[PDB]
């Protein structure tokens, strides 16, 4: 605040009401009605709080998009495990005189999960 | 420091007595 | 555990469970990971795969913590999974250890009260005002809910909490556990000279001083003029800055050296010891699953345990 | 050697002696760590264990100092010991190297008062001039706020 001022019910110069408004303001202030009326009008939308100088840990807003490039690297990799599956079955044709059940019996061997064979 | 260095000393004596008394390669499976 | 938010510590921990299940599926699916063991006997259809569900999860945890593991991937397919999990855990740690500099120097405790609401509900902290003042008389003639409970406390204890002056209030804040209710232009003077004290909460009401004159004096319309003149000239602020400043108390706008201790890092010796008590429950748990499968090959699972001990 | 307190440097050094004795007991106790050597001759009851008391202590020191070692653990049991010692030494070093920035400087020993303003508000530092000089007489006949408190 640059200075300190205040409002006030203005009365003419020498009115008998300024000693009755003064009483009726000091009565409303100790009853808490001058604060009750100010909270009724000056609140409105309580526009959201600032989260000043404190910690500011890292969230999805800051780092965030590495879970994109993590998930974009795994969708790339499942395109390659298929791409290795097709280059292997193409070179399985040169010993088997292409069958296309070669790609079946190969993906049978995927379901031979036994740490071996 | 006074209590836990005794506890680590218990784990150190056991780990020596396992090391001395055991042929780690020979036949001895599943021991201690 | 602070420099990453508690949704990031859940997204990292779901990524280790995520990638290791993705790495295990691709390793069993890819035909180049199925290498042929026994190079001494290179003629048998016994091609094996080293990626278990164990070893896939301990390539995910082993590369999360910079030490690395066994089973480097051997494909164009499983090395894009492993190669992108190395770039993930590079940045997550480089974001962690570059933010942890700010969270090892720190904050302190916050007071048990923060307003007159929190101070009304507690019996643990006694509190009073000056007897025969305008602060006591405020709570005496009030009828709002919070500020009448604060007078229900004082009227029962008028020989104990209601001090006789502002100096007996400040000393009982110091020497005891006490929450003295003083007017806000005295708190601004005391809490700059003393650095032990603070102002809890905002202003309860709004009041003001004033040169008192007798009932109907001709001076109150001349003092009023001579106050409003001093206020626009800036002398009522110039006099207040001459007295209420004093020692302009800081403490902690400096934040010096502060080596780490058990107070700062401290609780990793908890999660170290909580990980070893977990592990001795598992070495027993492997002992029981082995002896249960020893009951199949042989007889008397209990004495099959006793021989190997 | 300052950014960790001298009880933490003792708790770290007891943890290396702690975990390596815990890792050596579990490795000899677990039946899956006892792998079978000689894959060229896969028929003999000569199953071995690579965790000695040497190699258990040099998985504890080798992972404490970020370089890693031989003998990655091979179990569900010895990889929870090794996996929690990797998370321990991750944080201890990340707490060390994020605090060591403050202890290679400090801010190289400045003065408590830096003007006549800071020296006026303190009673801790006494101060005076030469009696019957032109410096005393300056503060005697002054009326500016700071330089009158210094005459009070
Ligand atoms: C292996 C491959 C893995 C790939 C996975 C990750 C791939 C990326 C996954 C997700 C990315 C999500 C993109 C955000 C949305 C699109 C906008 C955009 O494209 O940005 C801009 C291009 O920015 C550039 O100019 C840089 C080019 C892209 C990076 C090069 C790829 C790295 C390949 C690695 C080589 C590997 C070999 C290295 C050695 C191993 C264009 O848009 P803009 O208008 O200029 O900016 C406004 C943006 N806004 C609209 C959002 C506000
Ligand atoms: C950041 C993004 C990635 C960038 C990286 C790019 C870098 C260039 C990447 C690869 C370059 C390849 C160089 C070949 C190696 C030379 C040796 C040789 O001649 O024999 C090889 C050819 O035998 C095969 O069966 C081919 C399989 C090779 C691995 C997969 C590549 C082809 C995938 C096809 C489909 C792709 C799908 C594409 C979809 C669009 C065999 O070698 P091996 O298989 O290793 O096994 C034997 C091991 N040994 C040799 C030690 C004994
Ligand atoms: C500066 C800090 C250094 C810390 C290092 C401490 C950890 C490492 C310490 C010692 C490592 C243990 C040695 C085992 C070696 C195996 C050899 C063997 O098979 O049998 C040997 C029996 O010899 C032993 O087994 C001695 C073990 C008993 C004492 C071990 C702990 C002493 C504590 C110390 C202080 C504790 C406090 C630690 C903290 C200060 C005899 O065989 P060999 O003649 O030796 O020939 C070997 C080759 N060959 C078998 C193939 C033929
Ligand atoms: C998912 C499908 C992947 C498949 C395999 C997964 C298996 C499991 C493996 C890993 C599991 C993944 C981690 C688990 C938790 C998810 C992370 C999270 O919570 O939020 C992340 C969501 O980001 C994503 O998860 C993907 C969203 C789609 C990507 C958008 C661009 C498309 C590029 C792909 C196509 C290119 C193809 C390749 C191009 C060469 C953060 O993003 P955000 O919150 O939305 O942003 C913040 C916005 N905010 C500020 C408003 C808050
Ligand atoms: C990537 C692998 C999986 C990761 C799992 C992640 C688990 C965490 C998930 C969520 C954490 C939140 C819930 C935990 C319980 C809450 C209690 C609490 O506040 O902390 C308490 C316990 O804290 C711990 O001990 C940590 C939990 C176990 C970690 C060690 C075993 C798992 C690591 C190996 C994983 C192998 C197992 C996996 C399968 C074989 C500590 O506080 P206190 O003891 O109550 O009081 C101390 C007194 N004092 C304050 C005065 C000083
Ligand atoms: C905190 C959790 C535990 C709490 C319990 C507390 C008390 C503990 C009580 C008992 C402990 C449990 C049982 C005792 C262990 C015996 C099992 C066993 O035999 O292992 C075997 C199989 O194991 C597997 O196949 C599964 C392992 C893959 C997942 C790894 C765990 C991480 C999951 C994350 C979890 C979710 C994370 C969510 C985080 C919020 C390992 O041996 P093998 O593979 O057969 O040998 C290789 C075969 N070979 C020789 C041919 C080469
Ligand atoms: C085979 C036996 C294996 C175990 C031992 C193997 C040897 C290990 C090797 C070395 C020993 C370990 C580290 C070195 C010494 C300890 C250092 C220390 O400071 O104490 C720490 C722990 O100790 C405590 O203070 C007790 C805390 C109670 C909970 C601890 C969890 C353990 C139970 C597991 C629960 C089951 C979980 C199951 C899964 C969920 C913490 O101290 P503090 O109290 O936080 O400090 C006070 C803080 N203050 C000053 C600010 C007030
Ligand atoms: C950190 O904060 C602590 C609590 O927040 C605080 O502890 C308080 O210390 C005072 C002493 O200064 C304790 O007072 C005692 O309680 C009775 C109550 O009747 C006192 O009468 C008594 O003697 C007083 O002591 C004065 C100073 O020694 C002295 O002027 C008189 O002799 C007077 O009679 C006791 O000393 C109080 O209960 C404590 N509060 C607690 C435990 O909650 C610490 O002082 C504070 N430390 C610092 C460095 O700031
Ligand atoms: O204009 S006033 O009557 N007199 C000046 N002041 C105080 C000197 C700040 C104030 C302070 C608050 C007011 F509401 C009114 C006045
Ligand atoms: O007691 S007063 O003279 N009149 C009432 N008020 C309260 C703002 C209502 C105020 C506010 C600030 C004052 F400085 C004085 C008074
Ligand atoms: C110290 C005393 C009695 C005075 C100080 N000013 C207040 C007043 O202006 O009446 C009183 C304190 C109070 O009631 O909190
Ligand atoms: C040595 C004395 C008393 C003299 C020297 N010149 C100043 C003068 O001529 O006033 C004084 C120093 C001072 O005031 O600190
Ligand atoms: C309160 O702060 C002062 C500094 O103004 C300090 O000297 C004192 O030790 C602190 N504590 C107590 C109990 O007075």
């Amino acid at each position: 605040l640059i200075d300190s001022k205040g409002y006030g019910v203005g009365t003419p110069m020498g009115s008998p009401y300024r000693d009755k408004i003064t009483i009726a303001i000091l009565q409303l202030q100790e009853e808490g009605k001058l604060h009750m009326m100010k909270e009724k009008w000056w609140r409105g939308n309580g526009c959201p709080e600032e989260e000043s100088k404190e910690a500011s840990a890292l969230g999805v807003q800051n780092i965030g998009g590495i879970f994109i490039v993590l998930a974009a690297g795994l969708v790339l990799s499942v395109f390659v495990a298929v791409g290795e599956f097709l280059y292997k079955s193409k070179k399985n044709a040169q010993l088997e005189k292409r069958s296309f059940c070669s790609a079946m019996v190969e993906e049978l061997r995927m379901s031979l999960k036994c740490q071996r064979r | 420091i006074g209590v836990t260095s005794g506890i680590v000393l218990v784990l150190l004596i056991i780990s020596i007595l396992v090391q001395v008394k055991q042929p780690r390669k020979k036949v001895m499976a599943c021991k201690t | 555990l602070n420099p990453l938010s508690p949704d990031i510590w859940m997204y990292v921990l779901l990524a280790c469970l995520g990638v290791s299940c993705v790495l295990f599926v691709i390793a069993r699916f890819s035909p180049y990971e199925w290498y042929n063991p026994h190079p001494c006997n290179p003629d048998s259809d016994v091609v094996e795969n080293n990626f278990t569900l164990l070893n896939s999860f301990w390539f995910g945890v082993g590369a999360l913590m910079q030490q690395g593991s066994e089973l480097m991937p051997k494909a164009l397919s499983t090395r894009i999974v492993g190669g992108i999990w190395w770039f993930f855990t590079l940045i997550i740690i480089s974001s962690y250890t570059a933010n942890l500099a700010a969270f090892l120097t720190v904050e302190r405790m916050e007071s048990p009260i923060d307003s007159a609401d929190d101070l009304a509900k507690q019996t643990k902290i006694e509190y009073g005002a000056v007897e025969d003042g305008a602060t006591m008389t405020f709570f005496k003639k009030s009828k709002i809910s919070t500020y009448d409970k604060m007078w229900a406390f004082m009227s029962s204890r008028r020989q104990s909490v209601l001090v006789k002056s502002n100096e007996e209030g400040i000393q009982r804040v110091l020497t005891s556990d006490y929450a003295f209710l003083m007017e806000s232009t005295t708190i601004e003077f005391v809490t700059q000279r003393n650095c032990n004290l603070t102002q809890i909460g905002g202003l309860i009401d709004s009041k003001g001083y004033g040169v008192g004159t007798p009932m109907g004096s001709p001076y109150r319309d001349k003092i009023t003029i001579a106050i409003l003149q001093l206020q626009e000239e800036g002398k009522l602020h110039m006099m207040k800055e001459k007295w209420w400043r004093g020692n302009g108390c800081p403490e902690e706008e400096s934040k010096e050296a502060s080596a780490l201790g058990v107070q700062n890092i401290g609780g990793i010796f908890i999660v170290l010891a909580a990980g070893l008590v977990l592990s001795v429950f598992v070495a027993v748990g492997e002992f029981l699953y082995k002896s249960k499968k020893n009951a199949q090959l042989e007889k008397r699972s209990f004495c099959s345990a006793m021989v190997e001990e």
